[PDB]
């Protein structure tokens, strides 16, 4: 009908029904739900299903170059492309990954930035992001409304880093070899480490991406962990060959499924390192690499996002660090250190003390909840006082393993927090 | 290019194969009801009754069904019949001459498209009245559109009046967009507003949007 | 003037009106006229903000409106439910309208015309002259309905009109058609005003010579050429096609009060309408009794492909569009719906129908005689078979034995027939009245004057039929019970679905308790289950095994447990163990058993693992006090009848216990029902948990225990498993039983409502004696609150084979 829909889709159902680019897992409920009632929109018959659709962002990339080749003369924005997690956002959209759904805000402060510069210019259809070593890095801005180095100056001018931009003008046939990726990647010279070097023509929403490999085999070492209290580090992994491997999330490094102090052959580069990324064959088993992975780093640690925050030192001081206020040692003072914070006193009372308690310890949402489901408690006055296990059929992987170990602690934390919350509400 | 012959007055059936599958049992379904529709006068002769069944289907995709024929001058094709006084050619004409964009309009010639078909739900009537014959072809007005409807994605209707029941009358769920009489649905003027709605409908199905100039003769 | 009400129908043109059809003690048709409305409800300011002046408004009254949103939520920190009270008032106006905030837009607005006024469909009334207008002779206006049935007068039996009409066409494929073959016969049963049951079969004389014709005349048929020549004292009258339906056209425009006909408007009226608009070009012009209206003879479907189960689909039902009041009853759709049977063909109706039990008095080879006097037979049965017997001339001795009646005559309390049946042993048969058998094609192949004869016969008889049905099933009385409980037309009592049926008492049941539903969130429908049968513990079984049932299980559990969307608390989901215990633990100090209940109902999500239902037990519901309303009133009228003398008086409270049966065990369908306004998830969850709870706790109690020296010893002790009742919970139980009996108690199988146990004993009398005590011991001890069981049969060499799926011999009490 001319009112809505049909003929405007509200241009989202004639998006998606074509355009796989834009499917971030906000819009499948729309979606879906326009396909289901097709004959209940406004009139007409029409059922389909279209569940489990995912971020097709690819589609922008034509193909990938592993061999030098030839490059056509023209005008060229030259930019350098980063190695680490990719991200979307447009306009306020939730901030999904690719191949995963995983929805990390990102500060306020950059968010306002972007949003500023999308209304600056509607021409930006989206802009990636990078969280290499739990760092937010600019990655790239595709529009048409004004060249990206204005989009790029506009985002630099608010605080926010960006990357380096060259415009090249060539009028013949110019090989595209090695020496011209070498000056390229000294052009944009940065102690944050990139993967390839980008060349953007005239704005062209299909894009070529050109890398080179250079692999190597001498040895490899245990997994280094990084925590130093400030929850900003990455599971790096050193070699013998004098270099480290780069590593974007312990995603990545449960994925890579590779044997530890053995014959490993990862992807190098000329000065930076890719973790490999399994693709062939083989056998091995998922629990031997999880306890392998797990006493390298420590009993107390698991695997869940980039923090596994250590457990035996809880205790209160903990709390204050996932709250982001000062250090505390008292029930009293921090309570009240609470109630001095508006903000924090406001954002406390809207997430159960479970949840507080499992972010405050950073237990996964995956298997922490299904470990309590199969077993028994016995609590008194609200708090637990015993817990006990009936099935091992849970307790395979190491993870369980160490999150029944640190029960007490989490125990202890959970205790703690409810008695906050009594004498705060109260 | 297929020829019958029965035993009433239109003897020779003038249609084309994608109708094949259905002709003969209209034939049996013409056996029957010949008898007592042609001792009254038609619109059409008997050999233009069956003159629309010869246009092929798999090119076209939208079909626009009116309401039915003017009780005189038969010609075998709906609001086809050139003379600028009646109301029929002149409202198929100027419900997509202005919508188009295009002026100086005397007539559209919807047979020359190879996208959309006109189609009235009754097939003839009487020298005096409408709908005279109506239960002489009450289901060949069920097969003709059932068939119809299999060979193309998007069906168009004029008049809710007499198409409120389409659904009922369908089997297969087929999309069946639904308009308003050009001239009047019941006691009000319809402009026809709706052709771009057909035209993204059909892009929607992976699909050309259907020209509405194509044809358009000045 | 006193009027007894026999439809009500509405005027389908520009200016609609309502009229209503009634008739007098004497037998003149009354015919009444209202204005059609349209029916819209506002609140204080919405009516105080119409800029137009309205038509007409009624203060409603006081009235609370409730939210029925779910609002599921993971720990006890539940908000309360939505409430409101506030003035209300009704607005009528005669064209549709779009207005905002217009809440109860589910209920007909025919229903709103019943119930506003203080209209019972079939009631009598004794109208007041001050406030009627008169249009013309037999119709009259009023402007003033809720004036105008200020009186109500008890019921009085008026003789009624009635037409029971069949039609033989000319076929030669399967189906006939109407412009390929014409009408043969025409039977019709016409009973006037005056009570003058009048049979008259008209034939097409132009399928006969000239001299078949002039024999027919001789042999006492009449042979008319126009319809001033008509004769309806004559069962046998030849005329013209064109004669004949002209006849049927003017028969059709009498305003008769029930055209009552089997399967007459897929076939029977269709055909006639549209052979004599092929073969004259004339229309059945129905007329409205204001004559200001007209309308043809048209037959529209409505259709309805939705079952909301596992099953298949339905059929669809045809009628007919008239303003002249007559009731175009069909049996057939109404036996389909409303009954169950291997084969929907009017031979099994017929063969089911009437039975009775027959001595042989000779046999003569092939000549034999089934006296059917009530020493034979039982009681009732005689005078109705009789009267079948006068109209029939085929019966089905045995079970396939096709034979056709010789002699006819009539004796007190029984009927004398004489068939041609090979010599058989037995003295005593059951004969069941089926529908003639013959080769239809084979002897049209011949046609001649005896086989009319013999067609007009069978038409007749087919013709009786519907009018022997409309007495047995008691359908004047069941409609009219029906329109007064459902609140619908009498013609639409059993035309409307189960939602229109309690969309009536539903709304008076809201006016009455001052109670407004609103859904504001779309609906979702979930997979809830429902079902208890499990696998039997064993299959074979030489012992006889009791049966005991629930009466009125939903219902009663519904009052008990308060099961009421509007009553529920709130919904209480778990992911986790331990919040699950700790809310537990929070429920059970903040909602005490011995108020409140909580119900363990199945996860709506796949994530959660445990949905607590927390009902509020403190207010009754809608849902509890419907069914508590229904139960109540059926006993009423049962026990009523149950005091009932006369036939006429037993009938009709026979027939309004029915209506109230049936209105009372649809709830529970209801609630599963998105569009209905019954819809509760979280209450038809309970509700089926709580029966499943109660087949456990009956075959807990049925299984495992033991009868020795009179002392019952269940395995389980009497435990309430929804709260902590006060009294004695000790399962040894005393009885005065023979001590020498020494049975055990072991349940085998469980249906949604019904628990079979097995017992050891092998005597039919000790095993009803037995059941008898169980049933007995059950109601006075382990039930509780207002909960009681029942004794139906015994089953001896009960084998399951699979689920609802067993073979034995029951007996009866």
């Amino acid at each position: 009908m001319t009112s809505s829909a049909d003929l405007t889709n509200l241009k989202e159902l004639l998006s998606l029904y074509k355009s796989l680019r834009f499917s971030d897992s906000v819009a499948i409920e729309k979606y879906n739900s326009l396909v289901e009632w097709g004959t209940s929109t406004y009139w007409k018959i029409g059922v389909q299903k279209v569940t489990n659709v995912e971020t097709s962002i690819s589609d922008y990339y034509d193909e990938v170059k592993n061999k030098p080749f030839n490059i056509d003369p023209g005008y060229y924005i030259f930019l350098p492309v980063y190695f680490g997690s990719v991200f979307i956002y447009s306009k306020g959209k939730n901030m999904v990954e690719l191949g995963s759904g995983n929805s990390f805000q990102i500060p306020d402060e950059i968010r306002s930035a972007c949003n500023k510069v999308l209304d600056s210019d509607n021409g930006i259809d989206f802009l990636r992001f990078v969280l290499l070593n739990n760092r937010w890095i600019m990655e790239d801005a595709i529009s048409k409304y004004q060249s990206p180095v204005n989009i790029f100056k506009l985002a630099s001018e608010y605080g926010l880093n960006i990357p380096n931009y060259l415009e090249i003008e060539i009028e013949e046939d110019t090989l595209f070899d090695d020496e011209l990726y070498s000056i390229m990647e000294r052009s944009f010279d940065d102690t944050f480490p990139k993967i390839s070097i980008s060349y953007i023509k005239l704005g062209e929403l299909k894009r070529q991406v050109v890398d080179f490999f250079k692999f190597s085999f001498m040895y490899i070492e245990s997994i280094k962990v990084d925590r130093i209290g400030d929850n900003i580090f990455i599971p790096s992994v050193i070699t013998k060959s004098g270099k480290k491997i780069l590593v974007k999330d312990v995603d990545h490094l449960i994925r890579s499924k590779v044997r530890e102090h053995t014959f490993v052959k990862v992807k190098k580069k000329n000065t930076f390192s890719i973790l490999y990324d399994y693709d062939g064959n083989g056998t091995e088993t998922r629990g031997e690499v999880i306890k392998r992975i797990i006493d390298t780093i420590g009993r107390d640690y698991y695997v869940n996002g980039k923090y596994f925050s250590k457990v035996g030192i809880a205790g209160l001081k903990q709390l204050t660090n996932k709250l982001d206020i000062n250090e505390c040692a008292t029930v009293d003072e921090l309570v009240d250190e609470i109630n001095k914070s508006g903000t924090v006193k406001r954002k406390i009372k809207n997430q159960s003390v479970f949840d507080l308690s499992r972010e405050c310890l950073g237990y996964p949402e995956a298997d922490f909840i299904t470990l309590v489901n199969n077993m028994r408690f016995k609590i008194e006055n609200c708090k637990v006082v015993n817990f006990n296990i009936e099935n091992t059929n849970c307790l395979n992987n190491p993870s369980i393993e160490t999150i029944y170990g640190n029960f007490n602690q989490f125990v202890s934390i959970f205790n703690t927090v409810t008695d906050v919350k009594k004498r705060l509400f109260e | 290019m297929n020829s019958v012959t029965i035993s009433h007055a239109p003897y020779t059936i003038t249609y084309h194969d994608d109708w094949e599958p259905v002709m003969s049992q209209l034939v049996e379904f013409y056996n029957e009801v010949a008898s007592w529709l042609l001792r009254d006068e038609t619109s059409p002769i008997p050999d233009k009754f069956f003159i629309q069944l010869k246009q092929p289907l798999r090119n076209k995709r939208v079909c626009v069904c009116g309401i039915d024929p003017y009780p005189k001058d038969g010609t075998g094709v709906p609001f086809e019949s050139p003379n600028f006084t009646k109301k029929s050619i002149k409202e198929i004409a100027s419900s997509i001459s202005r919508l188009t964009g295009v002026i100086d309009y005397k007539g559209y010639n919807l047979n020359i498209i190879d996208g959309v078909i006109p189609w009235n739900y009754y097939l003839s009537c009487k020298l005096g009245e409408t709908k005279s014959h109506a239960i002489y072809w009450d289901k060949i007005s069920k097969l003709l559109l059932q068939h119809i409807t299999k060979h193309v994605s998007v069906l168009y209707c004029l008049g809710k009046t007499d198409f409120s029941n389409i659904r009922a009358k369908l089997e297969s769920p087929v999309t069946t967009i639904v308009g308003y009489h050009p001239a009047a649905r019941d006691h009000q003027f319809e402009k026809d507003r709706s052709f771009e709605i057909i035209n993204v409908l059909l892009e929607l199905d992976n699909k050309t949007p259907i020209n509405w100039a194509q044809g358009f003769i000045y | 003037m006193d009027v007894r009400c026999i439809n009500w129908f509405e005027s389908h043109g520009e200016n609609r009106f309502l009229y209503l059809k009634s008739r007098c003690r004497n037998g003149e048709t009354v015919f009444i006229r209202f204005p059609h409305y349209f029916y819209y409800v506002v609140t204080d300011e919405i009516y105080q903000s119409l800029s137009p002046p309205p038509f007409n408004a009624r203060p409603m009254g006081k009235m609370r409106t409730i939210d029925i949103d779910e609002t599921i939520s993971y720990n006890l920190d539940i908000k309360d439910r939505k409430c409101s009270v506030a003035d209300m008032w009704l607005i009528e106006e005669p064209k549709k309208r779009s207005i905002q905030n217009a809440t109860m837009d589910e209920f007909f607005n025919i229903s709103w015309f019943y119930i506003s006024n203080g209209i019972s469909p079939d009631g009598c009334y004794s109208l007041d002259e001050q406030y009627l207008t008169k249009i013309n002779n037999g119709c009259y206006h009023c402007d003033d309905p809720r004036n105008c049935f200020a009186k109500e007068i008890p019921r009085f039996d008026i003789p009624r009109s009635y037409l029971f009409l069949d039609i033989e066409c000319h076929f030669d494929k399967k189906f006939p058609s109407v412009f390929i073959n014409p009408i043969s016969h025409t039977s019709y049963c016409y009973i006037d005003l005056s009570g003058k049951r009048l049979l008259f079969t008209l034939i097409n004389e132009e399928m006969l010579t000239e001299q078949e014709i002039q024999e027919a005349v001789d042999r006492g048929c009449l042979r008319i050429q126009s319809l001033m020549e008509m004769d309806y004292e004559r069962e046998l009258v030849l005329c013209s096609e064109i004669v004949l339906l002209r006849i049927a056209k003017q028969l059709l425009e009498l305003t008769f009060d029930y055209v009552v006909t089997f399967n007459g408007h897929n076939f029977d009226l269709r055909y006639i309408t549209n052979r004599l608009e092929l073969l004259t070009g004339e229309k059945i012009i129905f007329r409205s009794p204001d004559k200001k209206e007209a309308v043809h003879l048209c037959i529209y479907e409505r259709n309805q492909s939705s079952h909301k189960g596992v099953c298949g689909m339905a059929n669809t039902t045809f009628h007919v569009n008239n303003n002249n009041g007559t009731i175009f009853f069909d049996l057939y759709s109404f036996i389909q719906k409303s009954e169950k049977l291997d084969s929907y063909k009017l031979d099994s109706i017929s063969k089911n129908a009437f039975s009775c039990m027959g001595k042989v008095l000779n046999r003569g080879v092939r000549e034999m005689t089934f006296i059917g006097d009530d020493t034979t037979d039982a009681k009732g049965k005689a005078d109705t078979f009789a009267k079948v017997l006068t109209t029939g001339n085929y019966v089905t001795v045995d079970e396939d034995i096709i034979c056709k009646v010789i002699r006819k005559d009539i004796l007190e309390n029984g009927f004398k027939v004489v068939l041609s049946c090979p010599t058989l042993p037995n003295d005593i048969y059951k004969l069941s009245f089926g529908k003639d058998d013959i080769d239809l094609a084979q002897m049209y192949k011949d046609y001649n004057l005896n086989i009319a004869l013999d067609m007009a016969r069978y038409c007749i008889h087919d013709a009786c039929l519907c009018q022997y049905l409309w007495e047995y099933y008691g359908v004047e009385t069941k409609t009219d019970a029906g329109a007064a409980t459902y609140v619908l037309p009498q013609s639409m009592v059993f035309e409307y679905r189960a939602s229109t049926i309690i969309k009536g008492p539903l709304l008076k049941l809201l006016l009455e308790t001052k109670t407004i539903l609103v859904r504001s969130e779309t609906k979702q429908k979930f997979p809830y289950e429902g079902g208890k049968v499990f696998a039997p513990k064993q299959k074979m079984f030489s012992n006889n095994v009791l049966i005991f049932d629930y009466n009125s299980l939903y219902p009663n559990v519904c009052i008990f447990g308060n099961l009421s969307p509007e009553t529920l608390v709130g919904v209480v989901v778990s992911t986790n163990r331990l919040e699950e215990e700790i809310n537990n633990q929070l429920l059970l100090q903040k909602y005490p058993p011995p108020r409140y209940i909580t119900v363990h109902c199945e996860p709506r999500l796949p994530n959660l693992i445990s949905e607590i239902a927390i009902f509020d037990r403190s207010i009754e519901g809608t849902i509890p006090r419907l069914l508590r309303t229904f139960l109540a009133e059926r006993a009423r009228y049962k026990k009523m009848l149950k005091q009932a003398t006369s036939s006429t008086e037993k009938a009709i409270y026979d027939s309004m216990q029915y209506t109230y049966k049936i209105v009372a065990n649809s709830v529970y369908g209801l609630m599963g029902f998105r569009n209905s306004a019954l819809y509760s998830y979280a209450s038809a969850k309970s509700c089926t948990s709580i029966g499943r709870r109660m087949i456990l706790y009956l075959e807990s109690v049925l299984n495992g225990a033991e009868l020795s020296n009179g002392m019952l010893r269940f395995a389980n002790t009497l435990s309430n498993p929804f709260y902590m009742d006060d009294r004695d919970i000790n399962p040894i139980v005393k009885t005065s039983l023979p001590i020498d009996y020494r049975f055990r108690f072991r349940s085998v199988y469980g249906d949604t409502d019904s628990v079979f146990t097995e017992i050891d004993s092998q005597d039919v009398d000790k095993s009803i004696e037995i059941a008898k005590e169980l049933e007995r011991l059950i109601n006075s001890r382990v039930l509780f609150n207002n909960f009681k069981i029942e004794f139906e049969a015994v089953y001896k060499n009960l084998i399951m084979q699979s689920k609802k799926k067993y073979t034995t011999m029951k007996y009866s009490a």
